[PDB]
């Protein structure tokens, strides 16, 4: 609406750290459930890392 | 002769009271519009032809107490 505010989660800014939350199970037999997921985090938080940005989990 | 000053001076009484009562009244009214506008700027212009339904009424009292005040200086 045209009542539209600044604040710090509506603002947009220049990543120079990085945060993820993350999901996984408590129980095995689930096959690559977890792995797919851990695998396609780790290429990203490569990739942020590269920039210099420090990750955060 | 006192009766023609204190004619003269009871013009002046009566069109100060008049000045205030315009001036105040749609300093009040106008600032509400004003606060509308700030608020919700796309009605701005519906707003205005509210604005100028109500400000008529507050000058129609006051208007006839100047029209006394000036009779008043003129007889």
């Amino acid at each position: 609406g045209n009542l539209e505010y600044k604040h710090p989660y509506l603002e947009d800014r220049d990543v120079k750290r990085v945060g993820y939350l993350v999901v996984s199970t408590d129980r095995g037999l689930a096959g690559g459930l977890n792995i797919n997921l851990f695998k396609k985090l780790l290429a990203e938080m490569k990739t942020w890392t590269d920039k210099g940005v420090q990750a955060d989990l | 002769n006192l009766n023609m000053d204190l004619l003269y001076m009871a013009a002046a009484v009566m069109m100060g009271l008049a000045a205030i009562g315009a001036a105040i009244g749609i300093g009040i009214l106008g600032g509400k519009f004003l606060e509308g506008a700030a608020r919700q700027p796309d009605l701005i212009p519906l707003l205005r032809t509210q604005f100028f339904i109500v400000m008529g009424l507050v000058d129609a009292i006051p208007m006839i107490a100047v029209g006394l005040g000036l009779y008043v200086m003129f007889a």
